[PDB]
DNA sequence: CACAGTGGTAGTAGGC
DNA sequence: CACAGTGGTAGT
DNA sequence: CAGGATAGGGCTAC
DNA sequence: CAGGATAGGGCTAC
DNA sequence: ACTACCACTGTGCGGTAGCCCTATCCTG
DNA sequence: GCCTACTACCACTGTGCGGTAGCCCTATCCTG
């Protein structure tokens, strides 16, 4: 009684309740109270239909090229007709995806109430059919350690790829200005990164990745050139779509944007700069790169219309030896920028402990000893344990002034102490900017002073840390220093557009694969995708914020 | 016949199914690497140097005027003559099909480090389509060499291609495209004998005839035991091409074809059907207008092979067959490799 | 028309709902329905107080030696006063434990309902204060991959130790019969392996392990010498306790029973036999190893009264070079027996793929190729993915005549096919016995013919697997073949007495550390122990089983 | 003085805090190994062999007449004159405390296979309660000899030991048990100067006397800077014992005591506080009836050391100190080790 | 500047 | 013969 | 005997 | 120059 | 609305690729 | 006075990321 199936489903998914555990609870309640407080599993499963893609009727004007107009399409095989024939490429991957059309439609209709609330909050007629520009944060991340299951099905890798999408900013054109009828308040929330494709593949396996995603990219390109008429709130509203591919880590960006690996002399996914030039200039780089430029550049690399060597050709294309697969935005993964910059600060601490500014060469095991010193101390003072690979929470408890104080305790030279403290002061005057979901509203003068603090960071890097940044520089330092202001004035934020959300979604993918999915290869991805779509349903989340 | 497990530890991960070996004056060359070309070998073409039955992929380089072609997996590879390899179609690692042709000549040989000229060839006239699993093989009619391109798999035409079935392949309209290379032209021929689209069919051109063997037709999902013989006669004017469905054809798909002796090829491996791979190597002894598909002594197939659901490979070129089988654990041991030297 | 706090707690726990998730659900149901259907968190904690140790007044009429008579202690520090002074041995360990007497009291008063129900089912007045012998399966296990947490606290290892106990059977002595008023139907269930000590240490770290458990072991030894007057159903019932430490993996048994590691010439935690003698006799071995005998043997080792060399001394004490600190039962971990036996059959399959019965001199790489062949095939046929370390599920899918039928497709000798099929037929006629919770009920004909089937299995290892079993034999093969009949005559079951419960509870330890515990070194073990106790509370499992009753 | 970072191999895991080194042979032997003696070294005793700053713990063996004593942590280790080593107490790896005394002699040296007659001396009389952190030390008065066992943590008595504080240790009643190894007879002595039970103290045994030095009183949790001098006289009667708290003591605990030169010792490391370990070494020069605790030059402690909360060690016997510090803890290496020679 | 928890106090709002 | 799920689907 | 591969480590991202 | 360590692999358990 | 079935899960359990540049090594 | 309900606070989580320990027997390798 008094509990609708949609509310019961919200309770189930948002509480991470499995259908099995929810059934336990529902039958226990039905037996103890007698009343059927919670709705049965079948009622939840029927409510899901409303929230899952393939329920709401929509159309695209113009109709999407190469995309089924069939609105009955929910979860489909991400393989997308990919022949598992022995004669064909041995696709070893369980891929289940929503059709990007249907996914956007369900994500909007799920925010139907939110969109109406925001266009009412923006002093507009909530019956406006005007074209809503829906800025969508495309997000893809490989997971790894995704233990494959016994049973029928391919010999999938113990790796996953989660192409998600966060509807970040719905703005309608109310005459002259683009009034923002909705902004994802927590853009990097796992509650908002709508899953779109879960494939049990490796992002480093470009062939499989592409076979699985090129349907999604084709839908994405179709939607870019189209307008989604969708019956929201009884009115047919038109939604233009701006897909900003930003939740891709630099490794994946390079994979999909045709670029060489991050170790490549060509250091950015944004500028055509060499790691050396980036260590020399360090702050003054425009955003040169783009999916279109990278496509032209792979076409150049392939056709070699200037009959150049591989080296000078590579320079002509600036590392684009592969064909850009995805139209990612030349942006920064704030999450992985924090990760990489904190790992570089961590190595910097290792070195300062080694006085490498005084001792250019040093034993590899002596460097391990410095790392162990830093580990023991960070555990002593900053209480944060040693981790194999840098994570964000470590990068946050480490990119801290008390952390650099603790490290300084390990350095005898107070000159290096001040070098490090200044480096961190600048990095933390800068980090709000590329972590803020809206630095103009969370760190305005930390952004206005970003060019200056980045110039000073670069000075300190090429002067006080030149033992580490002579002819070399981390790609994420280059991004942090050179491109952040451009990305702010372009996108408005960087943290909002991070892979953070899709990585939290990796957490929930693990949780759902272990606790909210049929533990069979044939159905793990379908069920995880269903449940992770429901988890991200702003509708169910509304029901779960009913206490407010 | 002579099976020997090959060893490779570095660059092994690049050997994917659909890879295409090219024999250049005995020097075998890998192509169709997994993924896009890494800066180790930005070309994707490697020296396929098997020493002591250990395989080394040595990064090869290209000419200056070369077109750094994509790693094409399951393309149509032939030897035009110069001795340049024609490469049509194939799956770009973005699972895109290449409408381009890539004539990989050898431009310079030094250190035994060969430089290639992977000249892009565009197909004027009746460009076949972006396809893969097809065949290209040069016929020689009246001293005119002409590629015969018989269909393989292609993605559904962009009109019928849907993203829910994006990677859905259809065997191309079974046509015989006469790829002229001195004219860069292609000419399709609708042969009534070829009305069931084929792909992954071994093709053997001797002088002027192309024996299309085996294959797989998605319109049927069968591997028809067909032995189409596409005899090409090239008068100076419009060409002529006549197919004749000869008997004795074998039902094999994805098979590998190595020329052991002149006019004596070996169709080893492939697939008789999905869960049954052709573990019987066949001999194909040819003549001016004849062909005999014998059944060679089935090699001492390793258990790893006999039980390998999937198995791929390519003709090293002399008489040998590089043959890979998934041996993955989930890992630079995904594909256990073997060399089958015949005669 | 709301729910009671105890039943809402049962829901929260058995549904694995965190208190945060439960609060979301509760506030959502309260704001949607407008009425308080679920009881808020504070009510759930007040309920937990009842189900957690340190609530029900109890009294050991022989006062427990070295145990506080205080019946209020719940989640105490497992360190148990272990001096974390910098001068002392570094306590790199977070241990939270219940006092074993308090824990047993809470476990009983939790199954109070079940005890009385079974006394009634036995037509026994549910007011009988007769001495209930509570046969408890105290189960310890180590679990690695326990991700250490940032934050203040000792630099604990990424390894945990769950000392659990499972009330296995409560039998009241009704004068002339030892009727069982309760018997854990699913003894290896995670709903019954009650957590007693969550240590964030390694079981291989004997120093810390002992510092943390010797209090539990002292409570156990005291309760072995005392009757527990506990007021249930309004009557002061008295419970005698028979502790049976069977839920120990042989590694841990040997660690805590003073024995050399599993790899050893001395092969069984039960008999004082050598791996050679065990590969020769292979069945006829009597259970000799007791905690008391192992103590006497460590005293002989330490004392070396007969002035014997280390070799003859070690063969006098039969591998007891360490001192036992846990009184485990001479028993077989059916879980790890199945796992080790399936690992050995996996190796057998490898070697038959390699025809090591013909070519016993392979080179480290055709062996790997045979392992890979087996991997590929079991994945193709048995749908078994290649796992790094044999798990029980891979084991029970691999120990099937289906798996042998598949593997034989890799052996070009139908003679070896027959050998493997006979071996597995025997192993599967034997496994029900040391896996069943009551073979005399689940597989009596297999237990009757277990001696014969094991003799046949042993002569099949001696004849057709002379390789891999000439002078060598796995410890768990020896246990399966030699001791199982005696362990059944002694304990009535082996699988009931397995670590499978505490292991399965490792899954819940992980789940609760991630999702039902404060993510702080100072609180993770306390919270996991609390919630994993509640999970194992039959009082709550009843509410979750009210759909039936 | 000479701090030399030491590498250990294949047995680093056995070197645990509370380990004891015994200098027979001039070659040092490691006794208290982590966990119980693995069949690699069923005896627990090891050939402690520092060679080129590398530590090779070569499994030693015991005689036939020997007692395979447990790996005792923080026992009372003394050399005794044969050149035996007394080992009283210590935490048996089961966290039990040994009451037995273990007299490790040496026999049958094969140039690689030194063997020990680890006799078990049992005590009759005022036997010292099972304890650890104490300090047995041999005095030689009137040509006779006795072992001055003093202090040490012990578990609460079974009359008062509760399982909730099972491992809670009380500093043993401050008593100087004269232990006659000549007969294995322990004679306890109540000395008013020793009001606080000490543990993890240094104990420097010159002739006729034992300088107790800088322990840790647990009742107070304080490390008193006391320098109790237990002057032991053996005039063939009731063995007299007069303690004397001397001015000059140092607030240390768990400190390592080496005898660099005769009548001269070095107190290395230990702890001044749980907050701060002791980085200053202390030269303790002894005259037949006096003691002077100088302050050596603080060795150039590696930042590994300076910033390690915990640090343990033992006198190898050549004036050098084998001291370990917690290393990078998953299984990188439990401890880093150093041979600080003097 | 990720964010949604993680649970148990502590404290603060209401009811009487 | 572990067992408590894992979610949908079919079947009462 | 300097040039052209190879191995391996540092470094970039994951 | 056969005996006494060492390394390493097989094997036992995890 | 239950409930089974399904074929499986986790608990058993402790860094990677790529780029590049340099140091080896390996020539004819 | 209570008792109940809500909420902040704490200080961190995971998602970012891909076989050990022992015994013991044998092959190495000293070894004066
Ligand atoms: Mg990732
Ligand atoms: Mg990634
Ligand atoms: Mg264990
Ligand atoms: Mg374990
Ligand atoms: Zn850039
Ligand atoms: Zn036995």
């Amino acid at each position: 009684s008094g509990l609708q199936p949609a509310v019961c489903l919200a309770i189930r998914v948002n509480t991470f309740l499995s259908c099995s555990q929810y059934h336990k609870m529902y039958r226990t309640v039905k037996a103890i109270t007698g009343r059927q407080i919670f709705q049965p599993l079948h009622a939840l499963r029927n409510a899901e239909k409303v929230l899952l893609p393939g329920y709401h009727p929509f159309e695209w004007q113009p109709p999407l090229k190469n995309v089924s107009s069939r609105t009955d399409v929910g979860i489909i095989d991400g393989l997308s007709g990919l022949a598992s024939s022995v004669d064909e490429y041995p696709v070893d991957t369980i891929a289940k995806r929503f059709r990007y059309d249907s996914a956007l439609v369900s994500a909007l209709m799920d925010m139907e109430e939110d969109i109406l609330e925001g266009m009412r909050s923006q002093d507009l007629d909530d019956y406006l059919n005007g074209p809503f520009t829906v800025v969508v944060k495309e997000s893809c991340d490989g997971m790894g350690d995704v233990s494959e299951k016994h049973g029928s099905g391919p010999a999938v890798p113990e790796k996953a790829v989660r192409f998600s999408f966060t509807v970040m900013r719905i703005t309608i054109e109310h005459g002259s200005q683009n009034v923002k009828v909705f902004e994802e308040p927590k853009p990097n929330s796992v509650l908002c990164c709508k899953p779109l494709c879960l494939m049990l593949a490796d992002e480093s396996d470009h062939e499989t990745l592409t076979a699985i995603l090129s349907p999604l990219i084709a839908e994405r390109e179709a939607m870019k050139s189209s307008e989604l008429t969708l019956e929201m709130g009884g009115i047919p509203r038109t939604f233009k779509f701006i897909f900003r591919g930003t939740g891709y880590d630099e490794k994946l960006v390079r994979e999909v944007e045709g670029l060489e690996a991050s170790g490549s002399v060509y250091i950015c996914t944004l500028c055509d700069t060499t790691r050396l030039e980036a260590s020399q200039n360090l702050v003054f780089h425009s955003i040169t790169r783009s999916h279109a430029e990278n496509l032209q550049r792979y076409e150049v690399w392939r056709s070699n219309p200037y009959h150049e060597s591989v080296e000078e050709l590579r320079d002509r294309v600036k590392g684009v030896s592969a064909k850009p697969f995805i139209e990612t935005v030349p942006s920064i993964d704030a999450l992985h920028c924090d990760i990489g910059n904190a790992a570089e600060f961590y190595k910097i601490f290792q070195l300062e402990i080694g006085e490498v500014y005084k001792h250019p060469n040093a034993s590899k095991e002596e460097r391990k000893r410095w790392q162990a010193t830093l580990d023991k101390h960070l555990r002593k003072r900053m209480n944060l344990k040693p981790i194999m690979m840098m994570n964000g929470n470590f990068a946050r408890k480490l990119m801290t002034q008390e952390t650099v104080d603790a490290v300084c305790e390990l350095i005898p030279s107070e000159e290096r102490h001040e070098a490090l403290r200044e480096l961190m002061d600048l990095y933390l005057k800068m980090k709000p900017v590329w972590r803020s979901s809206c630095p103009a509203k969370e760190c305005p003068e930390s952004l206005c002073q970003y060019s200056f603090n980045s110039q000073r960071f670069a000075e300190l890097l090429s002067t006080k840390f030149k033992y580490r940044y002579e002819g070399k520089i981390t790609n994420y330092f280059h991004k942090t220093l050179a491109h952040v202001p451009e990305i702010i004035e372009r996108d408005g934020s960087i943290g909002a557009w991070a892979s953070e959300g899709n990585e939290s979604g990796n957490k929930l993918f693990r949780r759902f694969r272990k606790m909210n999915a049929r533990q069979s290869k044939c159905y793990e991805m379908e069920d995880v995708l269903k449940h992770h779509w429901l988890y991200t349903s702003k509708y169910l989340q509304k029901f779960m914020n009913a206490h407010n | 016949m002579a099976l020997q497990m090959v060893t490779v530890g570095h660059n092994i991960a690049l050997i994917q199914p659909g890879f295409s070996l090219m024999n250049f004056d005995g020097q075998v060359f890998f192509f169709g690497q997994k993924g896009w070309p890494k800066r180790s070998c930005p070309t994707g073409v490697f020296h396929f140097d098997i020493k002591q039955n250990h395989l080394k992929l040595k990064p090869a380089i290209f000419s200056k005027d070369s077109c750094y072609l994509p790693p094409l997996r399951y393309p149509a590879t032939c030897s035009y003559k110069k001795h340049q390899y024609i490469i049509h179609g194939g799956k770009t690692p973005n699972n895109e099909l290449s409408d381009k042709i890539y004539i990989m000549s050898v431009a310079c040989k030094n250190n035994k480090k060969v430089t290639f000229r992977c000249t892009e060839k565009d197909l004027v006239g009746d460009v076949p389509e972006p396809r893969y699993g097809h065949s290209i093989d040069v016929v020689y009619s009246r001293g005119k060499s002409m590629g015969v391109l018989f269909g393989g798999r292609s993605y559904m035409p962009s009109t019928q291609r849907t993203t829910e079935k994006w990677n859905s392949v259809a065997d191309c309209l079974p046509h015989v495209f006469l790829i002229d290379f001195e004219f860069g032209c292609a000419t399709s021929y609708i042969l009534p004998e070829l009305q069931d689209g084929l792909s992954f069919h071994v093709s053997i051109a001797r002088n002027d005839t192309v024996y299309i063997l085996g294959g797989h037709s998605l319109a049927s999902n069968i591997r028809p035991a067909n032995l189409y013989r596409i005899r090409v006669d090239l008068p100076l004017g419009t060409p002529a091409v006549n197919c004749t469905v000869l008997p004795g054809g074998i039902s094999v798909s994805s098979a590998i074809l190595t020329q052991t002796n002149n006019d004596e090829f070996v169709i080893v491996g492939g697939y008789q059907l999905e869960n049954q791979k052709r573990m019987v190597c066949s001999l194909v002894s040819l003549g001016d207008n004849t062909i005999e598909i014998s059944e060679m002594e089935t090699p001492d197939w390793t258990s790893d092979i006999k039980h390998s659901k999937i198995w791929f490979g390519s003709n090293m070129g002399n008489g040998t067959i590089f043959l890979g089988i998934p041996g993955d654990n989930k890992m630079s041991e995904a594909f256990y490799f073997y060399t089958l030297r015949c005669s």
